[PDB]
């Protein structure tokens, strides 16, 4: 079960200054980047072309090159329509892709945010504003929906190209997608926000894939004070997580941190404080 | 407009005199224009590597900065962020 997402970030500061940059993810691994400064889309894996021929990839890339220029022009024009109703700076984000369900299934999506808020999606055969989107967007969306060529291309991309491309990525990227990297753990302590206490920290770094279990223990007893942080990325396509425990002075003795992970083969790491 | 959150952490267990990587992960900000500096003893570290900016399902942006370092007993490290949402730069120190 993998989410494939193409993430477009477009910034318009004035009529003269704008940039569009994109990144593409297959699950939590980056497969592409396309900087504003680059004419072509960059591969960030050896397998980023999936199973498409150079012909098919080039046709896709050319379509996206035309899109990037056209989108920029359209936005700066489709500003003036409902402007100075609205005006600069303008931030647009687009998230498009597909989720590859069990067996044969997949569902595609194309969502757009304006000034950090979801306003528009493509759905079935047309663009639509979401309930509560600013009413001024209705006219620009009507203008976009009159362009049947764009509609047909987006329909193709969502219905056909996305799942097609992703099947090929999954096959081509198998050894990376299924990689197992082992966590290494360590213990430290930092100041607590509560008086009379210290915060014990169990650090877990370098593991892949994400799913992991980390708990402070006193023997077989799980310490329910265990506060798991967020998954934080390392720069080498592995993960970091810490689990903290606020403990009373002289209650530290007997505590351990226990880590379970798919890569360890049932052989948990246990560190004692 | 959304304020950046900043987390600072090492790639490997810190051992004095052993090469390591220090990470500064900056999240939850909007708009995406931002300046990120990593500091050693209050001075800017030159060769800091930046990931490509990206964003979450909730549309908030994130980016990872990192740098090679060899910790010592007395070197202090931090990550300092400038963003339009904050009048002042925000600094978080590595906890070591
Ligand atoms: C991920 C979208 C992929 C679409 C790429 C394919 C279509 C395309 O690039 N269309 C271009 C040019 O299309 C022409 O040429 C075409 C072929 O070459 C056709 O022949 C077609 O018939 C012509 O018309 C077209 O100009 C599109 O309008 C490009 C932009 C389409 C993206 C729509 C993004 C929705 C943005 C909503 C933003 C809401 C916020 C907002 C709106 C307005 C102002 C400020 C903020
Ligand atoms: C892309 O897929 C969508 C499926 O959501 C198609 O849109 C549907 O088309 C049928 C007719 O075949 C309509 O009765 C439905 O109402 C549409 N669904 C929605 C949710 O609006 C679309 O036609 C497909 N396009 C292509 C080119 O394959
Ligand atoms: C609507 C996009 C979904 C279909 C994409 C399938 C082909 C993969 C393309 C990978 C390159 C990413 C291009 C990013 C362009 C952009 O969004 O600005
Ligand atoms: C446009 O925006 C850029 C980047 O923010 C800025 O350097 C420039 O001063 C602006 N130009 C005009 C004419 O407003
Ligand atoms: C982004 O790319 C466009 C098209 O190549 C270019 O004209 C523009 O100057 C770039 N924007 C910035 C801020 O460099």
């Amino acid at each position: 079960n993998y989410t494939f997402r193409c993430l477009q970030m477009s910034s318009f500061a004035n009529r003269s200054w704008s940039r569009t940059d994109s990144v593409v993810w297959l699950g939590d691994l980056q497969t592409h980047r396309w900087s504003n400064d680059s004419a072509t889309i960059s591969f960030t894996k050896p397998w980023s072309q999936g199973k498409l021929s150079n012909q098919q990839w080039e046709k896709l890339q050319h379509m996206f090159q035309v899109y990037r220029v056209s989108f920029t022009r359209d936005i700066q024009e489709l500003v003036k329509m409902m402007s100075p109703k609205e005006d600069y700076p303008i931030e647009i984000q687009l998230s498009a892709g597909c989720e590859m369900y069990p067996g044969n299934a997949s569902e595609s999506f194309l969502h757009v945010a304006f000034q950090g808020k979801y306003v528009v999606r493509f759905w079935g055969t047309s663009w639509q504003t979401v309930p509560g989107a600013p009413s001024w967007l209705d006219l620009p969306i009507k203008v976009l929906n009159a362009d049947q060529g764009t509609s047909a291309t987006v329909q193709m991309l969502l219905n056909d190209t996305c799942p097609l491309f992703v099947r090929g990525l999954l096959e081509a990227g198998k050894s990376d997608l299924e990689k197992q990297e082992k966590p290494v753990a360590w213990l430290s302590s930092v100041p607590s926000s509560a008086h009379g206490h210290r915060q014990l920290v169990c650090h877990v770094s370098g593991f892949y894939p994400k799913p992991v279990w980390v708990m402070w223990m006193r023997g077989d007893q799980e310490q329910q004070g265990t506060h798991r942080g967020d998954f934080l990325p390392n720069a080498d396509e592995t993960w970091y997580l810490q689990a903290t425990l606020d403990v009373e002075a002289g209650e530290e003795a007997g505590l351990a941190c226990r880590v379970k992970h798919s890569s360890l083969g049932g052989q948990d790491i246990i560190l004692y404080w | 407009q959304k304020t950046p959150q900043i987390q600072v952490y090492s790639r490997h267990p810190p051992e004095n005199g052993k090469p390591n990587i220090l990470n500064c992960y900056v999240t939850q900000f909007h708009p995406p224009h931002i300046e990120i500096q990593m500091l050693k003893n209050g001075k800017k570290i030159p060769k800091v590597e930046m990931s490509d900016m990206s964003f979450s399902k909730d549309w908030s942006f994130y980016i990872l900065a990192h740098t090679e370092f060899t910790p010592t007993e007395t070197d202090t490290y931090a990550c300092r962020v400038k963003h339009a949402s904050m009048a002042e730069p925000k600094t978080v120190y590595w906890d070591r």
